[PDB]
């Protein structure tokens, strides 16, 4: 079972620069994709009839030999190399995050500091 | 008389611009705490999106693998029922025509 | 049409004399090989270049991202 951080799509919609809109359309896509994808591709495949063959075969202890081999062989699940996302983020607060709050909340302060005067 | 007037109609402008200014400085607080609101929440979701993306990348690839075991195997046990097949076959279709050759004699 | 049963007879017997011969596919001819050969290769073609006698190796592809 996924871990899948949730997701609304018109906030998603609404955080992208037009000149990075390409890249997102193209991050919207593939996700949607990936998830038709795995809609349809089952967990498993199908088991084998191992019985069967084993009662059509020529060769000897193929099937048993074969039946063996396919249990008990540990299929590698492939190395996740690829989250440099989780830093491209903390890269973009070092940015967003802080910078602009910060300026924003200065500005805010000297606009309210501006109606202060103003209410006398 | 104008005296009044005058300054009257100026002292009006004034607050008419006071109360101007006051609007758009407080819509200005507005946007500035939207903008916020919104680099906020709003942002992770992009790297959401791509960490979203590897998992399933991830998941599709662990399937796709495990598909190809079975049909791979499954592929070289039907390999055998093939032949088989096609031997059993042939050796019938040989003995037929050994037959009526021999039985048209 | 009675007359005609006596043959059912007749097939038996041939099909008897090739059942009861155990020395390969009975008269052989150099073609029998050749054709199979043949067909052998058919299904090589269909089912793929491995060794169908053995467990199949696996290196599996990285992941791709589109």
């Amino acid at each position: 079972k996924l871990a899948l951080k949730t997701i609304d799509w018109v906030a998603f919609g609404e955080i992208i620069p037009r000149n990075q809109k390409a890249v997102a359309n193209s991050l919207k896509s593939w996700n949607e994709t990936l998830t038709s994808r795995l809609a349809t591709l089952p967990e498993k495949p199908p088991a084998i009839d191992w019985a069967y063959y084993k009662a059509n075969v020529a060769k000897a202890g193929l099937v048993d030999d074969f039946e063996k081999k396919f249990n008990a062989l540990k299929v590698p699940i492939p190395e996740d190399k690829y989250t440099a996302q989780v830093d491209a983020e903390e890269k973009e607060d070092v940015k967003s995050c802080a910078e602009f709050l910060t300026q924003s909340k200065t500005r805010i302060q000297e606009y309210e500091k501006e109606l202060e005067k103003m209410r006398n | 008389g104008e005296f009044a007037d005058k300054l009257n109609e100026q002292k009006i402008a004034q607050l008419e611009e006071v109360k101007q200014a006051s609007i758009k400085q407080i819509q200005d607080a507005i946007d500035m705490e939207k903008s916020q609101q919104a680099l906020v929440q709003k942002r992770h979701y992009l790297f959401d999106v791509q960490r979203n993306n590897i998992a399933m990348a991830l998941e599709v690839t662990y399937r796709e693998r495990l598909h190809r075991v079975y049909r791979e195997v499954k592929n070289r046990l039907d390999y055998h029922i093939s032949v088989q097949n096609m031997m059993r076959q042939k050796e019938q279709e040989h003995m037929i025509n050994w037959v009526e050759k021999r039985v048209v004699q | 049409l009675d007359p005609v049963q006596k043959l059912f007879v007749d097939k038996i017997r041939e099909y008897r004399t090739k059942r009861q011969t155990s020395g390969g596919p009975v008269d052989a001819g150099p073609e029998y090989q050749q054709d199979l050969d043949r067909e052998l290769f058919k299904l090589k073609q269909m089912y793929g270049k491995a060794d169908m006698n053995t467990f199949p190796n696996f290196t599996f592809e990285d992941p791709k991202f589109e």
